[PDB]
C-alpha cells in the first residue's frame, strides 16, 4: 500500500496545484468583476478575458486529473464519497457551467461580457465554499460522531464552527494568494491598491486563515483526537508556513521582487496545506476508507502515477512557459 | 422506491447531461481535422480563404469546446456520484483512460491556445499547420481514450472477481478490449464525418441566402467531399462494429433487427414497429448482409434474442435508432456522393436551393444520427452491467435528491444549448 | 485478426484521402 499512500500523496498536490491557479482566477473573476462593476467597459472585458480564460482552462485539468486519479487508487472513496456527496457536486458543476458558459459567451458576446459579471462575482467566491464543504466533509461525518458513532442529519452539518473554518482557509487564502500573484508581475503605477488589498488579504490571512488552522485543531480536540495529534505533530509546518507567509509579507511591505514573494506563498500555504493533509492522512475520513482497504491491483497505480507526471509535465511548463511569454528575456 | 427510483432517474438524467456533452464534442473531435486541413489546402494552395476559413471556424470552435468542458465536468463528476458500486469495482479499471482523454484534451488545448494567440504574432502558415495537426492528434487521442471505457464496459476483461472485488487488473487488456476496435474507428469516422457535414451546412446557409460565393463556395466545395470520403469509412467501420457485434454480442444487434429467431440467411429491416409485446406493423425488410460480404458466407448463422435471457436482454425500442442512424447514414451519404459529383463536376446544380437545403439539414442530421446511434450502442447495454459487472439496479443511491438535481441540470443545460447556439451564431453574423 | 485491425486501418486511409482531396480535386481544379 505504499504506492497508495504515494498516489494521495500527488494527488493531494494536484489538488494544491489546483488551488494555485484556482486561487489566481476566482480571485482575478471577482476582484476584477467589482473593479469593473464600476464602468462595464467591453474594451477592458475584451482585453482582459482574452487571456484570464486559459488560467481557468488549466484549472479544470487540475480538478479532474485530481477526481479521476483518487478513485483509481481509492474506488471505495467513489462507493462512499460518491454516494454522500450527493448535492454539493452538481452545484459545484452549476457554478463551473456558469463560469465557463460565460467564459465562452463572453469572448464573442459584449451583451453577456457586462451583465453577466454578476455571475462571476457569484461563482466566483460560491465556487471555493461548494469544494470546501467536501473538504470539510472529508475530515468529518455522515454517519461519524462522538462517543462511538451516530447516524447524523446532514442537512444540519452545515452550520457548524469547523465548516466556516474552512470556508475561510479557502476564501480569504483564494483573495491573498491571488492578490500576491497579481502584485508578483505589476508592472504598473497603479499596483498601490493591489498591495493594500493584499495587505487587507495578508491581515486575513495572519487572521482568518491561520486563525482557522487552529479553530481545525480547537475544533479537532472535541471531535477527532488522532488527527488533532497529528496536526500538532505537523503544526512546526504551519509555523514554517506562518514564517514562509510572514517572508511575503516582508516582501509585501519591501522590495519590488516579488518572486521571493511568490516563492516563499508558494512553500507558505503548500505547506500550510501539505500539513493539513499529512495530518488527515493515511487515511480517508472513515475507517473503512483508509488507503489500504479495497486493495486495488497496483500495475495502474504505477500507470496512474506515470500519467500523473505526464499531467504535471504539461500543466507546470504550460505556466512556466505562459510566464516567458509574458517575458522573452530568459 | 427510496433506492430504485434513482436506477431509473440517474439514467434519465446521465441521458440528459451527456446528450448535451457530445453536441459540444464531436465538433471538438471533427472540427480540428478540418481545420487542420483547411490550413494545409490554403498553404499547399496559396489561397488564403482557405486559412481564413481555418480561423473562421476556430474562433467557434473555442466557444463550442467551453461549453463541451464545463458537460464534460459535469458527466465526469456525475459518474460516480450517481453509479457508486460501479466505480467501487470498475473504478480501478476506468481510471486511466479516463484521464487520457482529458490528458490529451490538455495536450490539444496547448497547442489550441498556441495557434489561437501565436497566429497573430510569430511567423508562417506552416508553422501554424505544425501547431494544428497536434489539436486534431489530441481530439482523436480523447476520443480514443474515452471510447476504450465504453468499449471496456461492453466487454471485460483485465480483472478477476474475488467474491464480487475486482482486482488482478491488466490495464491494456481492458482498455485494449475488443469492442475497443470499432467502437475508436465508428466515434472517429462519426465524428470526422459529422462536423464535415456541419461546416457544408454553414457554407450552404451563407452560400445559399447572401451568396458571397468568395468563401462559401469553396468552402461547401471541400467539406462535402471530405464528408462524403468520412460517410463512406464510417458506414465501412459500421459494418465492421454489426459483424463484431453479430459475432461478440447480439443480444444488441438481434434488438437492433428484430431477430428473436437465430437462422443462417437472417433479413435486415429498413422500418417497422413491433410494440415491446410482438405487435409486427409496418414491415419492410431485406435479405441479410453482415455475412455475405463480412463472413464471406451468407449462411453465417446469426444469434438470435430468443437464444439470450430475457432479463439479459435489452428492449425492443433500439430497432427505430438503427434505422434512424443508419438511414442518414445513407441518405447522407448519397446527398455528400451528389453534391460535388453532380452538382460541381457535371451539371453545375450547387446554386440550386435543391442541393443548398439539404446541405444546410447535413449537419443536423448527422448530429441526430450521432444522438440515435449512442442511444442505439449504448441502451443495448443496459442489461449486461448487472451480470459480469454488477447489477445496474444496485448502482444508484437515493431518489428525492435525483428527482429535483434533474431538473435544474436539465434548466442548467436547456440554458447552456441555447446561449451558446445564440452566441455562436451571433458571432458568424458579425463576419470575423 | 485482419477484422480486428481493419476498421482503424479503413479511419487512417479516410483520413489521408480526405486530406488528398484537397490535393487533387482543389488545388489542381474547381
Ligand atoms: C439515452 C441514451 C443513454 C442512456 C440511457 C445512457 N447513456 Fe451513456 N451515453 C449515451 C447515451 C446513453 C450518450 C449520451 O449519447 C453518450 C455520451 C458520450 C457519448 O458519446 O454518447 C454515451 C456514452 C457513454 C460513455 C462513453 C465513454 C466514451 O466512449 O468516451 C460512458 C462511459 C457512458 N455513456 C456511461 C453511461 C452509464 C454508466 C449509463 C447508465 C445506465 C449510461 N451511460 C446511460
Ligand atoms: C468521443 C466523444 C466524447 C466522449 C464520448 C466523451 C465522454 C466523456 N467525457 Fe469528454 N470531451 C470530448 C469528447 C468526448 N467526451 C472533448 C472533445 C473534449 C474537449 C472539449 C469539448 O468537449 O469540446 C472533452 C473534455 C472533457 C472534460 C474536461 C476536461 C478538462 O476540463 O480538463 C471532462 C471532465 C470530460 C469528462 C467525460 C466523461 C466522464 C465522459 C464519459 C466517460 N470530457
Ligand atoms: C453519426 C453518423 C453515423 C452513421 C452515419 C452511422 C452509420 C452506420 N452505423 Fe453507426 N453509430 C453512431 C453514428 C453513426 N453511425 C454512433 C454515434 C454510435 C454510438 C457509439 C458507437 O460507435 O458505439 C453508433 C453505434 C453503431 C453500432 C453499434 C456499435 C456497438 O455497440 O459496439 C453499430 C452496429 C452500427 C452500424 C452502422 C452502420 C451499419 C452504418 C451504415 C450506414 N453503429
Amino acid at each position: 500500500m505504499t504506492l497508495e499512500v504515494i498516489g494521495i500523496s500527488v494527488l493531494w498536490l494536484f489538488l494544491f496545484g489546483y488551488i494555485i491557479v484556482a486561487s489566481i482566477d476566482f480571485g482575478a473573476g471577482f476582484f476584477s468583476v467589482y473593479s469593473h462593476w464600476a464602468n462595464q467597459q467591453h474594451i477592458l472585458h475584451r482585453i482582459i478575458q482574452r487571456y484570464l480564460s486559459p488560467v481557468w482552462e488549466v484549472t479544470n485539468v487540475f480538478l479532474v486529473f485530481f477526481f479521476v486519479g483518487i478513485v483509481g487508487f481509492f474506488p471505495k472513496t467513489a462507493y462512499y464519497y460518491g454516494s454522500i456527496l450527493l448535492v454539493p457536486a452538481s452545484i459545484a458543476i452549476v457554478l463551473l457551467a456558469i463560469r465557463g458558459s460565460y467564459y465562452a459567451f463572453h469572448t464573442y458576446g459584449e451583451t453577456e461580457r457586462n451583465w453577466y459579471l454578476l455571475a462571476y462575482g457569484l461563482t466566483g467566491l460560491f465556487i471555493p465554499a461548494s469544494l470546501s464543504i467536501v473538504l470539510t466533509i472529508s475530515e468529518g461525518g455522515f454517519v461519524e460522531e462522538n462517543a462511538a458513532g451516530v447516524a447524523l442529519d446532514y442537512g444540519k452539518l452545515f452550520a457548524s464552527p469547523l465548516s466556516w473554518s474552512v470556508v475561510l482557509l479557502s476564501v480569504t487564502s483564494v483573495l491573498y494568494i491571488s492578490a500576491v500573484f497579481l502584485t508578483y508581475y505589476a508592472d504598473a503605477a497603479g499596483d498601490e491598491q493591489a498591495r493594500a488589498l493584499l495587505r487587507r488579504y495578508a491581515l486575513l490571512w495572519s487572521g482568518p486563515t491561520m486563525l482557522s488552522a487552529l479553530l481545525i485543531i480547537y475544533q479537532l480536540r472535541y471531535h477527532n483526537p488522532e488527527h488533532y495529534d497529528n496536526l500538532w505533530n505537523v503544526a512546526w509546518m504551519l509555523v514554517i508556513s506562518f514564517l514562509f507567509f510572514v517572508i511575503t509579507v516582508w516582501l509585501l511591505g519591501r522590495q519590488r521582487r516579488f518572486g521571493w514573494a511568490f516563492i516563499a506563498l508558494l512553500f507558505q500555504y503548500a505547506f500550510a496545506f501539505y500539513a493539513y493533509g499529512i495530518s488527515h492522512y493515511p487515511y480517508l475520513l472513515y475507517p473503512y476508507l483508509t488507503i489500504y482497504d479495497g486493495f486495488t491491483n497496483e500495475t495502474m497505480a504505477m500507470a496512474l502515477i506515470v500519467a500523473f507526471i505526464a499531467g504535471l509535465l504539461l500543466l507546470i511548463p504550460s505556466l512556466y512557459l505562459l510566464m516567458r511569454l509574458f517575458l522573452f528575456n530568459k | 422506491m427510496n433506492g430504485y427510483d434513482p436506477v431509473l432517474l440517474s439514467r434519465i438524467l446521465t441521458e440528459l447531461t451527456l446528450t448535451v456533452h457530445i453536441i459540444y464534442a464531436t465538433i471538438g473531435v471533427g472540427v480540428p481535422l478540418m481545420i487542420a486541413i483547411a490550413q494545409w489546402v490554403g498553404i499547399r494552395k496559396n489561397d488564403m480563404h482557405y486559412i481564413l476559413l481555418a480561423r473562421r471556424w476556430t474562433r467557434g470552435f473555442v466557444i463550442t469546446v467551453a461549453v463541451g468542458v464545463v458537460t464534460g465536468t459535469a458527466i465526469g463528476l456525475q459518474l460516480s456520484l450517481l453509479w457508486p458500486n460501479f466505480m467501487q469495482l470498475a473504478g480501478q479499471v476506468i481510471s486511466l483512460p479516463l484521464f487520457m482523454e482529458t490528458f490529451a484534451f490538455f495536450f490539444e488545448a496547448i497547442f489550441l491556445g498556441i495557434y489561437l494567440y501565436t497566429w497573430d504574432r510569430f511567423e508562417n502558415q506552416k508553422k501554424h499547420l505544425l501547431l494544428l495537426i497536434p489539436v486534431a492528434i489530441g481530439s482523436s487521442a480523447s476520443a480514443m481514450f474515452i471510447t476504450m471505457v465504453n468499449a471496456f464496459m461492453n466487454t471485460p476483461q483485465g480483472f478477476e472477481l474475488k467474491n464480487g472485488e475486482l482486482v488482478n487488473i491488466d490495464p491494456i487488456v481492458a482498455m485494449f478490449n475488443p469492442a475497443m476496435p470499432t467502437k475508436v474507428a465508428h466515434v472517429l469516422a462519426t465524428s470526422y464525418m459529422t462536423s464535415a457535414f456541419v461546416l457544408a451546412s454553414i457554407a450552404a446557409w451563407h452560400l445559399w441566402k447572401g451568396n458571397r460565393h468568395i468563401y462559401h463556395r469553396k468552402a461547401l466545395h471541400l467539406t462535402m467531399k471530405t464528408a462524403f470520403i468520412f460517410s463512406v469509412a464510417s458506414a465501412l467501420v459500421g459494418d465492421l462494429s454489426g459483424k463484431f457485434l453479430a459475432e461478440y454480442q447480439p443480444e444488441k444487434l438481434a434488438a437492433a433487427e428484430w431477430h428473436f429467431e437465430t437462422s443462417s440467411h437472417a433479413p435486415l429491416i429498413l422500418f417497422g414497429t413491433l410494440e415491446e409485446d410482438n405487435e409486427v406493423k409496418y414491415a419492410l425488410e431485406i435479405p441479410y448482409a453482415l455475412s455475405i460480404l463480412a463472413h464471406n458466407h451468407p449462411a453465417a448463422v446469426v444469434t438470435g434474442l430468443n437464444d439470450i435471457p430475457e432479463d439479459e436482454r435489452p428492449p425492443l425500442y433500439i430497432h427505430y435508432l438503427f434505422d434512424v442512424m443508419v438511414t442518414i447514414g445513407v441518405f447522407l451519404m448519397v446527398v455528400a456522393a451528389v453534391y460535388w459529383l453532380g452538382s460541381i463536376f457535371r451539371w453545375k446544380w450547387t446554386a440550386k436551393n435543391w442541393f443548398f437545403g439539404l446541405l444546410v439539414a447535413g449537419g443536423p442530421l448527422a448530429m441526430i444520427a450521432i444522438e440515435a446511434g449512442w442511444y442505439l450502442a449504448e441502451v443495448g447495454r443496459q442489461p449486461w452491467i448487472l451480470r459480469g459487472y454488477m447489477k445496474t439496479a444496485e448502482g444508484a443511491t437515493t431518489s428525492a435528491h435525483v428527482d429535483t438535481m434533474l431538473v435544474l441540470f436539465c434548466l442548467l443545460y436547456i440554458v447552456l444549448v441555447i446561449a451558446s447556439a445564440t452566441v455562436l451564431i451571433r458571432m458568424f453574423r458579425r463576419n470575423p | 485478426f485482419l477484422i480486428m485491425y481493419a476498421p482503424m486501418v479503413v479511419v487512417a486511409l479516410s483520413v489521408v484521402a480526405a486530406f488528398w482531396v484537397g490535393l487533387k480535386d482543389v488545388h489542381v481544379n474547381e
